[PDB]
Formats: C-alpha cells, structure tokens, sequence
C-alpha cells in the first residue's frame, strides 16, 4: 500500500540513526536523534505521518518503538503498528555506504546523513524510463489519490 | 473522539497503557486498563485523542 | 512552479518556528530549532531538499537565511535563492494559520513541538471544499506527479 | 566550477562568500572572491561542490 513504512535505528561515530522507507518505492528518511528513546522516535514519526501517509509501520521490538509514547503517537494519527522482508536492512546498508562517500563533505554526521538521504532518493535509476526513489514514491502517491 | 489514556502507577516508573478514558476529573482520571479500573492523578496520566486520525480517515 | 518554496521564521512561547511552505500547493513544513541560526535553518533546508523537490527558495533578508551556510546548502543541492526586496505574504498568511492551527491543538500536548508538528499534519491533511476537496498534501504530490510525468 | 568556497579572512567572525577555488593546499586553500585572490588557512574556509546537483 502506499502507507506502509518500515523503521529501524542504526548506528555510525556513537551516534543513534532513525531510519524510515517507504516499502513499495524505497524512499528513505533519516535523522539522528540525540538517544535511542521513545519520545525521540515518537517525534520523529509525528514528523513523518504530517509529511506522507503513514497508515502501517513495521518495526522491531526495540524499547524504542514498543514505548507507550509512539503507541499514544500512533493512536493520534491513526497509524498501525506492526512487530513482525530485508527491505530496511537494504536500504540501512545502503544509507551506511553513501554516507561513507560524502561523509568528507561534512564536519556533522548528521549533515552527511541528510546528503546521503537526499543522493538516495533523488538519484533515479540508470535505465530507460528509470525513475528516482522519490518519484516512485510520488507516482504510489499520486495514483492512490485518484483511485479515491 | 475516542480517547486512549497512557499512565504511571503511584511508585512505578513503567509507563502502562493503552486504557480506557471513563471520567476526567480537575485532579484525577479514572480509567479503565484492560479490565482493572483505577483512579490516578491527572498529572500521571496522558490522554490522547484520536485527532490526526479523524482528519481526513 | 512544481519547486518553489517560501521560508520564514515565527515565534511563539519564546521558541523560534521555522516555517517552509509550497507556495503553488500551501503544503507547509515547520519545525522549532533551537536557535534561529543559519546552521539551523541550512541543516532545515537540506532535510527538505531531500525529501521534496526545492528548486527555488524565496525568503528575507534574516541574518539566518543570508548566512553562508545556507548558500552552501542552496549550492550543493542545486537550490535558487531569492531574497526579498527590503520593504516590501504568502508564508506570513501561513504563519498565521498554522498559529491558529496550533492554539486549538495546544492543549494535546506538553511540548510546543509536537504541537507544532501536530498542526502541520492537521494542515496539510484537512482538504479544503470538504469531503470533495482536496488536501495540500494532494496537491503538492498531484504538481509533482504531473511535473514527473512531463 | 563545481566548488564554491564560503571563508573567514581575519579574525573577522563574518564569513564571506561565495568564492571560487583556485587550488587547495595541505593547510592553505587559495581562492578568488570577485576579482580579488586571496590565501585563506584550511581550517577558514569550506569548500562546497555541487554534489546534490549533480544527482539529477
Ligand atoms: C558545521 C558547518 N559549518 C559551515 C557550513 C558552511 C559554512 C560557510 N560553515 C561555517 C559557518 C558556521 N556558522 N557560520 C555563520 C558560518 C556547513 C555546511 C552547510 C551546507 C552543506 Cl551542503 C555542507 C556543509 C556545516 C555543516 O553543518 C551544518 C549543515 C551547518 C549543521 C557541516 O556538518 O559541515
Ligand atoms: C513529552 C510527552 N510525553 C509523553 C507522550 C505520551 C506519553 C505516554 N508520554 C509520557 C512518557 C513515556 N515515556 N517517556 C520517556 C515519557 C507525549 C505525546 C506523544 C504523542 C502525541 Cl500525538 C502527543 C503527546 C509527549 C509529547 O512530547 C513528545 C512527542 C514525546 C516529544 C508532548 O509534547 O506532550
Ligand atoms: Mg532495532
Ligand atoms: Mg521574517
């Protein structure tokens, strides 16, 4: 659907990464938080769900995300939780190897997370009719909307 | 407007929830967790509002 | 049109609010930074970049926006940057509205960030006609969509 | 031209900008701010490409 999402945190440096993707198109987005808790991931994903639809997030049983904060976030926007594919673990790597190529570009790990994020939704694949992760997930979006 | 209320027990310090909002008082809430109904003090609870979801199901 | 955004700061208890919106859709991001700094607002605007098409960015002559730091961002991600003539609308009619979206979700939460945030999503998912209308949240994916498709 | 170099020249805290590159050292980078060229110790002055552009 175009509302599922997939969380996880990982870790680069000593510092926490909030991971989230858009399952069906890849679109990624990601912030460093000051710790691994769960009003920080609560907030975070208040943020994503004002930004897109997020009506399934899929996550690990990470104190974090079990947090009665991101239940009370869930329940105010209308989001299911879901505790149970690699697609996060792809794309955790991924995000892990182009922060690493642009990691000299930026003093802060988290500006070099915002640059990797922004390579990786914006690229496009190389082929005939290759799209960007972002405009798939556009296109999921859009289509999803006129079927309403 | 469905509510759902997260809380801390007097002397726990584990968040507990989701419950059942059955009265807000000015300085207690008296909730309902899965079967238990207990009275907690306004300041350990927080209640939640479905709201986002009500805008725009 | 499809990448033309208008930024601008507000204020409210004290916090500084950072506002970004689309000015062909009137989808709208914010966020309470810790200082109004160009550190910050460039840290903003490379998070935004990479998530929606900013082409163009249109905002004061802030000491924030004006920063070097915010023309490095503009520079990496490819980003125009308009600065206002000195005495001289969109984004403040949306400073305003997400303050009054703000003050009637204020009560839900402790913190004026997540009130924020929550008026930001109220804003963007309301629709405006009612039931027939259309979100900005539409509107800003059905410009891009059509700008993809052309 | 896909760098741009954003610097501080003296003790002067207001960085100055944008700047294009000439040449960057081990510990100086030399640049060109309008017409002027000027020799600024690394750790005064960032250099910024245009990598984001360049992905699509
Ligand atoms: C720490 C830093 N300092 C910088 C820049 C640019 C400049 C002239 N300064 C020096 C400066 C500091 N204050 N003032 C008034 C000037 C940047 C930067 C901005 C955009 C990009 Cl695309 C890449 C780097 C970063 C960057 O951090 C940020 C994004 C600001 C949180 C980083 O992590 O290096
Ligand atoms: C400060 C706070 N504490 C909370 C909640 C919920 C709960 C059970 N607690 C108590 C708790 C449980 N563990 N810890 C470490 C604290 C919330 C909240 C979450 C989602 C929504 Cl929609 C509205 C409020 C906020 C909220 O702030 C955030 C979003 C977390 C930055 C606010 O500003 O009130
Ligand atoms: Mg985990
Ligand atoms: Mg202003």
């Amino acid at each position: 659907s175009p509302g599922i999402w997939q969380l996880d945190c990982t870790h680069l440096e000593g510092k926490v990464i909030l991971v989230a993707v858009h399952v069906a198109s890849g679109y990624i987005e990601a912030e460093v938080i000051p710790a691994e808790t769960g009003q920080e991931t609560a907030y975070f994903l208040l943020k994503l769900a004002g930004r897109w639809p997020v009506k399934t997030v899929h996550t690990d049983n990470g104190s974090n995300f079990t947090s009665t904060t991101v239940k009370a976030a869930c329940w105010w926007a209308g989001i299911k939780q879901e505790f149970g594919q690699g697609v996060i673990e792809s794309m955790n790597k991924e995000l892990k190897k182009i922060i690493g190529q642009v990691r000299d570009q930026a003093e802060h790990l988290k500006t070099a997370v915002q640059m990797a994020v922004f390579i990786h939704n914006k690229k496009r694949k190389g082929g005939i009719g290759g799209y960007s992760a972002g405009e798939r997930i556009v296109d999921i979006i859009a289509t999803d909307i006129q079927t309403k | 407007q469905n509510f759902r209320v997260y809380y801390r027990d007097s002397r726990d310090p584990v968040w507990k929830g989701p419950a059942k909002l059955l009265e807000k008082g000015e300085g207690a809430v008296v909730i309902q967790d899965n079967s238990d109904i207990k009275v907690v003090p306004r300041r350990k609870a927080k209640i939640i509002r479905d709201y986002g979801k009500q805008m725009a199901g």
